[PDB]
């Protein structure tokens, strides 16, 4: 993926798309809930998540 | 080819069957030749093939003009394969049609089959719509009260009270013990995986069901304490919530600090909720105050 063409932007767009799907999946039923608990299932940092969300 | 041991011709005969079943109208021959579909299917065990051929099977049938004799048996041998390939809901249109079976043959052996499987589709019935009307179909039967499971069906009917399943443990145990009625429980449990799946999904279905029942109630039963009274972990409860998201739990109010859940008390728009409530309340109050008042005014005339 180092020699990958400009389509990498579209790849990141698909990644952010699935990310949006998950975010509107698990968060939606929860009005107010722990962020670490809901991020425990995705086992990823809350930094980029908070960034994309706030964006 | 059955005793030969060659299953490679199954695709061939099942392919030619489609051609042989079209281009002509045969009432007797088609029914006799339709068993070939599900005959070698047990050997093949192909999902898409089964998807093509109950589709090409049950497409047109109503009542009459089919005689081989033995029809109910084959009917019991039909959608059972769809039950093996499927999971639960697939038998909804299957076991609901067996009410005519005790009418054709002796009712003595129907206690271990018909009356045993008559509770299955009504238990696995969707909680959305069919649950309302379909429970009135099995009602009215005199043999319904004879079944020891009538109380269980009564508990699964409406207004379910919270109770321990440990009491139902020995009930299901003795249900396996006695061979008088609903005997083939071992035949139901014949498959080691299928039995566990059906049991676990049954417990899951009812533990979802009672929640759906108390969901209408705004009483705030505090499921955090309920988990303590039921002596269960909160992890599988969160799994039940993972089932709830596809069960449409999307309308609710939760908290980050405590585990108290709220299925009610929304943003409460002034022009919608309290408006409608005040409407119904005030109107009903006014008309009711309007009725019995002058009604009594008419009643006191009888004294004169």
């Amino acid at each position: 993926l180092r020699d990958d063409p400009i389509i990498s932007t579209h790849l990141a767009k698909l990644y952010d798309n699935l990310l949006e799907q998950n975010l509107i999946r698990v968060i939606e039923p929860f009005s107010r809930v722990q962020i670490e608990h809901i991020s425990s299932l995705i086992k990823l940092s809350k930094a980029d998540v908070e960034r994309k969300l706030s964006q | 080819k059955e005793q030969n041991g060659d299953v490679k011709e199954a695709a061939s005969i099942l392919q030619e069957l489609q051609v042989e079943t079209y281009g002509s109208m045969e009432k007797k021959e088609r029914v006799e030749f339709i068993l070939e579909q599900m005959r070698l299917c047990l050997a093949v065990k192909d999902y898409i093939r089964t998807q093509i051929i109950s589709k090409k099977i049950n497409t047109k049938f109503f009542q009459e003009e089919n005689t081989e004799k033995l029809k109910l048996k084959y009917y019991n041998l039909m959608i059972q394969l769809d039950q093996h390939e499927g999971s639960y809901l697939s038998i909804c249109k299957h076991y609901r049609a067996i009410y005519d079976t005790p009418c054709i043959q002796a009712e003595s052996e129907k206690w271990q089959q018909a009356l045993k499987s008559v509770v299955l589709y009504v238990i696995l019935a969707p909680f959305d719509n069919e649950q309302s009307d379909l429970v009135h179909r099995i009602s009215g039967d005199k043999k319904l009260e004879e079944i020891p499971k009538y109380k269980d069906l009564l508990k699964l009917f409406t207004t379910m009270e919270l109770m321990r399943w440990s009491t139902l443990v020995e009930d299901y145990g003795m249900e396996l013990r006695k061979g008088s009625l609903e005997s083939p429980a071992t035949d139901v449990f014949g498959s080691t995986e299928e039995g566990e799946k059906r049991w676990k999904d049954l417990k899951n279905r009812v533990v979802e069901h009672n929640i759906r029942i108390m969901a209408k109630y705004y009483t705030r039963i505090t499921m955090k304490r309920m988990a303590q009274l039921l002596d269960l972990s909160v992890d599988e409860s969160e799994a039940f919530l993972s089932n709830l998201v596809v069960n449409k739990t999307i309308f609710a109010k939760v908290d980050r600090l405590a585990g108290i859940i709220n299925f009610q008390r929304p943003k409460d728009p002034n022009n919608l909720l309290n408006d409608w409530s005040q409407k119904l309340n005030s109107l009903m109050s006014l008309v009711n105050k309007t009725t019995h008042l002058i009604a009594k005014e008419e009643m006191i005339h009888n004294l004169q």
